[PDB]
RNA sequence: CCCAUGUUAAUAGCUUCUUAGGAGAAUGACGUAGCAUGCUACG
RNA sequence: CGUAGCAUGCUACGUCAUUCUCCUAAGAAGCUACCCC
């Protein structure tokens, strides 16, 4: 019967039980296994049917969250798990089992009744937090409600899952903190009780109920006691993005590690936390297999820098934030005391010391003067303390004596052209072409209410056993190019009249510093940054240019002592990426001269059933986690296998991470600390953004391929691909270049990509992405949720099911399949309102004049020519408007230049800019 | 390039040819003088082209040197400017508390983020509204970074001074709100 | 065609106010910029005009910066 | 760079660079200017010089344009064309330049150096552009006349309080006064740069200066002093705004029951309110400067700028206004240099205050509601153009009398200028009639005002007073000493001192002397407050001591002595060196 | 191109045309051909120099023009913007902008930003009984083409008056720039 | 023979213009070689 | 018939002048992507 069974399951711990399911039979539940055997591998949602789970109700008949799973299996497994439990009985992190043989129908079946497991095991939390999907998240709302984090009204809010539109969600997730951290601690008890009892097993995630207990001893072989080994390669490496989403290591900030105690008071002048980091690592991640050097300057290569760097990006959320940044030291120059930065202490790469410190120096060359004038040691040390309440970021100092407010004046108005446009029938009511791109103004405090957006940059502990394979696949994507350090005399500066950083813009443009320094002391600077760190102030200034929305666009100008060396380091790679045609990273491929068609025909590199797809990272340059920027700068620095040693390729990474990633932003007369994310003003920003974009696309692919149901994959090759992808991710420690080649061939046969720094177009096979073997949009939403720490709503990522219409919007230019000559090309046409908005609203009162700028409407008409082939008409009229306006402009120009002098221009050749042959020649594949 | 002797030879060959024309010289004299005029003219034209090449090269070198002199002077000017800025920022340092805290450290290294916090004698608090002002620096002597600061000036957004009795909940709207309050350590 | 003639007139008007050195009054330049940005985004003609009136009232408020009697008399 | 012609306002790019002010000029106007006068140099965007390696011919009736350069006849290109041809000179805008017939007046204004009397009478009757150009050219000539002055240096330093002088031989000695400031240098083989601005004031004994200055740096032997001119900025505003008789009082709101004293000035106040600008004329001491303050008190809501050309006149207007206006709404504007002291009783240098008081050459760029320009008999067309350019107001008043002493007019040395040619406003007053006219002398005792009614007026001025028995004239000669053109008379001061303690009631009797050096050296002798006759306009003094220091053509002029005598409130003692002036008036014998 | 080199070219070409018309000689014909060719080379050198000069005198025409017009356009900008603004405001011809402009031409300026939300405060000066008679009526105030209810009417002395002192006969007794403080209705 | 005065990054693509260099092509003048032809003289 | 001298026409190379084309470098002006939709 079904009551004697319940009375037996009650056992000795007399608890009232209500049976889930019905009538002494199994209960079928959709759970979140992390499984790997001969048939199936992956971390995916399976359907378990061998657990007659009861529920324990306390007094007053309330159902508390404590179950009695009664898994039944073969007799051999019952005996083996009985002996293993009798070995691991005494530890606290083992849920109390109860073995009993019960007569089910005609014979005895052996049941293994666990006692007081919670409902959702840890893998269910990790899965529902990694594979988020706002329509189907019922195993995350229930977890958040049932552990008193939010009271079930939080989920009636508009956007409760967002990190950008609802930062309070972090306060929700952090309430799981001491429930994950305790879990971690209980694992380090279990592992100990495993090793001291001699058991060799794999610690999967889905065997730990959310309290912390462990309850599965199926595949635990036993060996000589005191010499066992637990394998936590795939436990601590699925739980890693949850250890900074849910901030599980904040209880290590309070004294005696109790959340009720007051904060700990670390000494202000304590910069070397190496012993504390080692203590945290040996308390939480004890049985993690690999080594760990807290100061990454001890690391072996660019795969033990990602590992230790991603560990430190978690261990450095417990140390005070007023102890990072440069490490100053008082030196003497000709007997007068400077204070200069002799190192750095970054939260990712530990403590880094300089090797060239010259105390008691006598004179200063130009190199040493530049170095001492650039780094913020003098500027912060000789400025008054600042407490800015407008920003949640830090606030190092205030150089001036009063904070300077900067405004953005409204743009001018080209009334001659606007009256001409309304003459030709534009700007009516109901026109499909309407002015939407204007010149917006800004308040006083704009530059400091936009820098505040760096509050979106949380310290994210990116998963480490999968980043150390996604970096291999990305490096395969970057294999066609060549790079290396170049001497000082081969650096090519595009524009030299551009301002240079904070401390150098008081004296001249970049031309002054590129002309003052000779090649010898411009190469000595670069050979100096390869053996020590140069911290650098970077100014943050508002941009005055046309736009479509109010928010001010701040651009960061980095000091010339940083760009002058990043160019030398990265220029061969950055000018071989921009000169190779037909690759994934299409930077330097002209959209003119039949180059857009060639892009769009090397995207369709023979994928079976194409569907175009484009995503869009929200707050890409402000929410990019630190670890992905370090990975981008390590993939862009892998070309130096001969020109640099290893300690020269580490101080270059430290210099990039000190002058770009985590710098001191001079934001309107005050030095703040920039928490992270790329600053779009250095040499490697479009290309570093390209590497990060490829990393997110490949990570989404890996997630989508692993997280499939395993035995539903009919293609007996892709199933083996998944079963070996899991093995090369977690159960393998060194590179497996044959499989990396195989998976990259799979990616470029079924997920052909086209990347311009974050502007991606994908031509994915649609049958596979419908099955689930290739990342559709939902996988990108999940990957951005747990790695990029923002939620990418599905209303800003497009999917084109047709190909005779091209990508919907790539590089902000739509694509149309027009007929040209006798074949069909893809012309790229711009937004037909941006062209008008850039004609009417010039940004300098001299450009309002008209007749001076004919060589400006020529460029606008060149960019807006593909509109004449648009099937619409108010789009096709923009080009003819520009032609007629260039004709009028030249007529009145000759009128004025005939009245001014008395003879017209003789060799005048402006008679071809108002005829469509010249513009049509610019979208034809000849040149 | 009339200064070269090739121009003189060309001129005297032309003079001989003109004398032959005026005096009605015979065919032999005309052909001999024409051959001499041809070779002299070709040599003079080559010499003039060479003179143009040399003069243009000399002008290019002169512009190169009179641009490099300007560059080398600008180097010294910016070096003087950098030295002046460094030494003024040096003399601005609160050279006693800084020395005390640096010599209080184990290796002489202290993080830069605690160099203002423990040495800077002036504190600029920037306040965006009134609730923040009430919460952080109410009264005249607030407390930040574990030291007792005393307010000495409160300038508003457009750099007009404000007496600390004008800041109240019923006078909050009539200000320009990001309120830089400058205080001194005490 | 009068909806997209308040978006351009507002740009000219804010340029005029900025040339009258109204930047150096933060409490007033914040309101002028807010009215400018809310005119340029408003898609309803009545709302754009009711914000254009309040933006112009800044220009008429300052007593003798512009010379309104001379300017309008060119009709 | 292009511009507008002076005679016709057409567009052009020719500047007749021989003229002192370098005016723009159209094509035809420049042709007429070079065909007639001796001015042959016409700077286009590039100067019209023969662009040969070595050649100096600058006439623009000869030079021909060829290729891209202008050459003379001796280096003319084989293909070229003459510039000065077809009745034009080839510049930009060659075909849209309408000529003007005022070329003769332009020639007479640009050619002359302002020494003949007729130059002023022609420079003050032509069109508006010619009026502005004439005033600008005269100011440029006056300022460049300071380039002909001398240079001082030091042989020894007597002390930090008194300095010795050594003038450079071959240049005239600059007189020691307030205006002619000096700047230091040290050109001894190194450091040919300025060091600071000082000023000179001669000591009583010997030939030395008790120097002052911005700083107090020690003057080494290598250091020496040079004078310079600031600039002559081009004026743009018209001399007089176009008058427009309004229908009713617009821009000014009257008040109820103004006062008791100003009850006879309400009609004049409403006449000022009615028109655009107005002109007030009256014999000295007749409410002219006080009617302006009564207008301020009759238009309380109207922001008012009072301005005057000198400093003593504006200061006197300031003190009278303070005696009649609230100091809560009142100000004063001083220059950064301030070579003379100011009226430090108002909240000095607050432009936004309702009642701004200032000097013409120091006004700020501002609006007003009615601006009172006082003493338009002490201002040239440069001053009127500056007051019409810098500040703009809804109502202008110009208050002053033609028969007072005119502007100094340094450049003039031949002939005497009729009042109706002093400036534009005096022309408007003496030709068509002043807008307001108030004559009854509310200032001076009946004796001296009766005397001055017979000399400089036609026996028409009247005053409500009688003989005050305090009007004395002392006949003397004095020994004339002509130091640095600033005359000094020795025994006049001694006579005053010997007859100062005889009547100790004249203890604050202000001392009036035509020359600045007599004023400066008489401070240490008598100790009385003292002022010069040129600056004597505006103020009032209880007892006055006016001395004709040296009998020259300067102090023999009736207007200067009339302005000197009509400053006495209750008492006047005048010492005369003129034989006629001791009997020109009618006082007690003394 | 009408220069003496072209004159020599023309006479030599006429001689060669005559020779071609004859067309039966070798030595003199070849000498004429050589003379034509050398004269043509001289003329073409002159034409090349003149054409180089003529295209050099356009980089100094265009540059000078777009320096003169640029320096004219960026020096006259405080007035160009204002004239353009009031031209555009006269073009809109809205009932509200025209009303506040046609009042602010007659003294009746507003002393703060005209509010938007109902029951918000506006302070506008009134300079005469005429402008008070047009805009005001009873306790209603028609400004910016909207009706406002009058809170206070303070004269230039900042002494509050009532709406019954302001009559035609009793008009001149007050200090006239009345600041009317009203609420939006 | 004299007296008033100073208020805004990195990277990439493209268009236009200028200069310099190189290469090629075409024509013309000239020079030096090679080929053919015509005249006179010695042998 | 060879040679010498002179003359005429034809091919190769070189110098110069002119025109055209292409490229390579340097400089200046401008636009777009970038930025938020
Ligand atoms: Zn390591
Ligand atoms: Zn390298
Ligand atoms: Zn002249
Ligand atoms: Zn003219
Ligand atoms: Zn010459």
């Amino acid at each position: 019967d079904a009551q004697s069974f319940l009375n037996r399951v009650c056992g000795v711990s007399a608890a009232r039980l209500t049976p889930c399911g019905t009538g002494t039979s199994t209960d079928v539940v959709y759970r979140a296994f992390d499984i790997y055997n001969d048939k199936v591998a992956g971390f995916a949602k399976f359907l378990k049917t061998n657990c007659c789970r009861f529920q324990e109700k306390d007094e007053d008949d309330n159902l508390i969250d404590s179950y009695f799973v009664v898994k039944r299996h073969t007799f051999s497994n019952y005996q083996h798990e009985e002996t293993i439990y009798n070995l691991l009985k005494d530890c606290p992190a083992v849920a109390k089992h109860d073995f009993f043989k019960f007569r089910i129908d005609g014979d005895m079946v052996p049941h293994i009744s666990r006692q007081r497991l919670t409902k959702y095991t840890m893998a269910d939390l990790v899965y529902a937090l990694r594979h988020f999907d706002e329509g189907n998240c019922d195993t995350l709302k229930e977890i958040l409600v049932t552990y008193n984090c939010c009271d079930d009204d939080y989920f009636n809010k508009k956007d409760w899952y967002d990190f950008v539109e609802n930062p309070d969600i972090l306060r929700v997730y952090a309430n799981l903190g001491e429930r994950v951290r305790q879990a971690l601690l209980k694992t380090v008890q279990f592992c100990d009780a495993m090793r001291n009892a001699g058991i060799v097993g794999v610690l999967t995630l889905d065997n730990q109920d959310l309290n912390g207990n462990w309850y599965d001893f199926g595949d635990f072989i036993q060996t000589t006691p005191g010499s066992g080994v637990p394998v936590v390669d795939s436990y601590y490496s699925l739980l890693m993005p949850i250890l900074t989403l849910t901030r599980a290591l904040t209880a290590e900030s309070h004294v005696d590690t109790d959340l009720t105690k007051p904060y700990i008071k670390w000494d202000l002048l304590k910069y070397d936390f190496t012993e504390e980091r080692l203590k945290l690592f040996d308390r939480y991640f004890k049985y993690w297999d690999q080594t760990y050097h807290p100061n990454c300057v001890n690391c072996l290569d660019d795969r033990c820098i990602l590992h230790c760097a991603n560990f430190n990006v978690l261990f450095s959320t417990v140390f005070p934030p007023t102890s990072f940044g440069p490490l100053v030291r008082k030196i003497f120059v000709d007997g007068v005391p400077f204070v200069v930065s002799t190192g750095y202490h970054f939260r990712e790469l530990g403590v880094v010391h300089n090797q060239d410190v010259n105390l008691h120096s006598s004179r200063l060359s130009f190199k040493e003067l530049l170095v001492y004038a650039a780094d913020p040691a003098m500027h912060a040390a000789s400025g008054n303390l600042l407490l800015d309440k407008r920003t949640t970021c830090f606030s190092v100092a205030a150089l001036t004596n009063n904070v300077a407010f900067q405004t953005v004046k409204p743009g001018n108005f080209n009334k001659d052209f606007y009256d001409f446009a309304v003459s030709k029938g534009f700007f009516k009511e109901g026109s499909s072409v309407e002015l939407k791109h204007f010149f917006f103004a800004q308040d006083g405090n704009a530059a400091i209410s936009d820098y505040d957006y760096y509050r979106y940059n949380l310290p994210t502990m990116c998963d480490i056993r999968q980043l150390l394979f996604v970096v291999e696949v990305v490096d395969k994507y970057f294999d066609c190019y060549d790079g290396g350090c170049i001497n000082a005399n081969q650096v090519i500066v595009n524009n030299l009249d551009k301002s240079a950083g904070f401390p150098f813009n008081k004296w001249g443009k970049a031309r002054l510093y590129y002309d003052s320094m000779s090649y010898e002391d411009q190469d000595a600077l670069f050979a100096y940054t390869k053996r020590n760190v140069i911290p650098t102030i970077t100014q943050m200034n508002l941009k005055y240019a046309i736009s479509a929305k109010n928010r001010a666009r701040t651009v960061a100008g980095v000091s010339i002592c940083s760009t002058m060396t990043n160019r030398q380091f990265h220029q061969k790679l950055l000018k071989s990426i921009a000169a190779t045609r037909g690759a994934t990273v299409v930077i330097g491929t002209s959209k003119f001269y039949g180059g857009w068609h060639n892009m769009l025909k090397t995207v369709y590199s023979d994928v079976e059933n194409p569907h175009l797809m484009g995503w869009d990272y929200p707050k890409c340059d402000r929410a990019m986690p630190n670890m992905l920027r370090i990975m981008a700068s390590l993939v862009l620095a892998r070309k130096h296998t001969t020109c640099c040693s290893l300690s020269h390729r580490f101080y270059r990474l430290a210099n990039e991470c000190a002058q770009v990633l985590s710098e001191m932003v001079m934001c309107g007369g005050s030095l703040y600390v920039k928490p992270g994310g790329t600053s779009s003003g250095d040499a490697t920003t479009a290309y570093a953004n390209s590497v990060f974009n490829i990393c997110q696309a490949v990570t989404a692919n890996v997630n989508a391929l692993l997280s499939t149901d395993g035995n539903k994959i009919a293609d007996k090759y892709v199933r083996n691909l998944q079963h070996r992808l899991y093995e090369c991710l977690y159960r393998n420690r060194d590179v497996d270049t044959d499989f990396v080649n195989e998976f990259y061939a799979y990616l470029r046969k079924h997920f052909s990509m086209m990347i311009l720094s974050d502007d991606a177009v994908v031509c994915f096979n649609s049958t596979y992405a419908s099955q689930g073997l290739v990342a559709s949009i939902k996988n990108f939403k999940s990957v951005l949720y747990y790695q990029n720490n923002v939620f990418m709503s599905e209303a800003k990522c497009w999917t084109e099911t047709d190909l005779t219409k091209g990508p919907h919007e790539f590089c902000s230019q739509h694509t149309m399949l027009v007929k040209q000559g006798d074949d069909y090309v893809y012309l790229p046409y711009p937004d037909p309102s941006r062209i008008l908005g850039a004609g009417c609203f010039v940004d300098d009162i001299v450009k309002t004049d008209g007749t001076l700028m004919i060589e400006r409407f020529v460029s606008l008409a060149i960019d807006a020519y593909p509109l004449t082939k648009h099937p619409n008409q108010e789009y096709a009229d923009v080009f003819h408007l520009y032609l007629q306006y260039i004709r009028k402009l030249h007529d009145e120009l000759t009128g004025h230049m005939l009245d001014m002098y008395s003879v017209m221009l003789t060799n005048d050749n402006t008679s071809r800019y108002w005829e469509p042959e010249f513009y049509e020649a610019m979208y034809t594949p000849h040149t | 390039f009339s200064s070269l002797p090739s121009y003189a030879a060309f001129a005297t060959a032309q003079e001989a040819y003109e004398q032959a024309v005026a005096n009605g010289d015979s065919e032999v004299v005309l052909k001999k003088l024409k051959k001499s005029l041809n070779v002299a003219k070709s040599e003079f034209d080559r010499d003039a082209a060479m003179q143009r090449k040399l003069e243009k090269m000399a002008d290019q070198a002169m512009t190169q040197m009179y641009k490099q002199a300007r560059s080398e002077d600008k180097r010294a000017k910016v070096t003087s400017a950098m030295q002046t800025m460094l030494f003024t920022m040096l003399r601005k340092l609160d050279n006693d508390a800084l020395n005390n805290i640096i010599n209080n450290a184990r290796d002489g290294c202290v993080p830069l983020n605690i160099i203002p916090l423990t040495t800077a004698a002036k504190l600029m608090v920037v306040i965006p509204d009134y609730n923040t002002y009430k919460n952080t620096c109410d009264g005249t002597t607030f407390t930040y970074a574990s030291a007792l600061w005393e307010i000495q000036q409160v300038v508003d957004a457009d750099s007009k001074i404000v007496q600390l009795s004008e800041i109240s909940m019923d006078n909050s709207p009539n200000l320009a709100w990001p309120l830089i309050v400058t205080a001194l350590r005490a | 065609s009068k909806m997209s003639d308040v978006k351009c007139t507002s740009v000219v008007l804010l340029s005029v106010l900025q040339q009258l050195r109204v930047e150096s009054s933060s409490k007033l330049w914040a309101q002028c910029v807010q009215l400018h940005n809310d005119i340029l985004l408003a898609k309803d003609t009545t709302e754009a005009f009711e914000k254009m009136v309040s933006l112009l009232s800044v220009l008429l408020s300052m007593q003798g910066a512009v010379d309104i009697n001379k300017l309008c008399e060119e009709m | 760079a292009v511009g507008a012609c002076v005679l016709c306002n057409s567009q052009t790019s020719l500047r007749c660079g021989a003229c002192i002010r370098r005016p723009f000029l159209c094509c035809k106007c420049c042709y007429d200017h070079v065909i007639s006068t001796s001015h042959k140099l016409v700077l286009s965007v590039n100067p019209y010089v023969c662009n040969a390696p070595g050649c100096d011919v600058t006439d623009v009736t000869q030079l021909y344009l060829g290729g891209m350069s202008y050459y003379c006849k001796s280096h003319k290109p084989p293909i070229s064309f003459p510039l000065c041809a077809n009745g034009q000179v080839f510049g930009l805008y060659k075909n849209t330049c309408v000529g003007s017939d005022n070329v003769t007046d332009f020639n007479a204004i640009a050619t002359c150096d302002w020494t003949n009397a007729g130059d002023y009478i022609l420079a003050n009757t032509c069109t508006e552009r010619l009026k502005l150009f004439a005033a600008e050219t005269l100011k440029a000539t006056e300022e460049t006349f300071k380039l002909s002055y001398g240079i001082a240096t030091v042989r020894e330093v007597l002390s930090d309080r008194e300095l010795h002088l050594s003038w450079e031989v071959g240049k005239p000695r600059p007189p020691l006064n307030r205006n002619y400031v000096f700047t230091g240098y040290r050109v001894t083989k190194n450091s040919k740069v300025q060091i600071g601005e000082y000023t000179f004031e001669k000591g009583d004994y010997g030939d030395a200066v008790v120097y002052r200055g911005t700083t107090t740096y020690k003057l080494n032997v290598g250091d020496y002093f040079v004078l310079t001119s600031h600039t002559v900025m081009p004026l743009s505003a018209p001399t007089l705004v176009p008058q427009e008789h309004y229908v009713r009082i617009t821009g000014l709101y009257p008040t109820l029951n103004i006062s008791d004293e100003f009850s006879s000035n309400v009609a004049n106040y409403q006449k000022v309110g009615m028109q655009k600008y107005s002109t007030l004329q009256g014999p000295p001491g007749t409410g002219k400067s006080h009617f302006a303050i009564g207008l301020a008190l009759y238009y309380p809501s109207a922001r008012i700028v009072y301005t005057a050309c000198s400093h003593a006149a504006v200061d006197a207007l300031c003190e009278k206004a303070l005696k009649y206006l609230p100091i809560d709404k009142c100000s004063r504007i001083i220059p950064a240099r301030a070579r003379v002291e100011c009226f430090d009783k108002f909240k000095v240098n607050s432009t936004l205050e309702q009642y701004v008081f200032c000097t013409v050459n120091a006004l700020p760029e501002t609006t007003a509601d009615i601006v009172v320009f006082d003493e338009i008999s002490m201002a040239t067309n440069y001053d009127l153009s500056v007051v019409n350019a810098r500040l703009r107001a809804k109502h202008y008043v110009y208050i002053g009398d033609p028969a007072q002493l005119p502007a100094p007019r340094t450049l003039l040395t031949k002939g005497t200028l009729e009042p109706e040619y002093f400036n534009s406003v005096c022309r408007l007053m003496k030709t068509i009639g002043p807008d307001m006219f108030l004559g009854t002398c509310r200032r001076c005792p009946a004796e001296i005002v009766d005397t001055v009614s017979a000399l400089v007026y036609d026996n028409k001025l009247k005053a409500h007073k009688d003989k005050s028995a305090q009007c004395f004239k002392m006949f003397y000669k004095g020994v004339i000493t002509h130091d640095v053109s600033s005359a000094i008379n020795r025994p006049q001061i001694g006579v005053v001192r010997e007859f100062l303690t005889r009547n100790p009631a004249w203890r604050k009797a202000v001392f009036i002397s035509p020359y600045n050096s007599q004023n400066a050296v008489a401070s240490k002798i008598l100790g009385l407050p003292t002022q010069t006759v040129d600056s004597s306009q505006g103020s009032e003094y209880d007892y006055v001591i006016f001395t004709q220091t040296t009998e020259t053509a300067h102090s023999c002029n009736v207007n200067r002595f009339n302005v000197a005598i009509t400053r006495a409130k209750v008492g006047i003692l005048c010492i005369m060196s003129d034989r006629d002036l001791y009997d020109k008036l009618q006082f007690t014998s003394l």
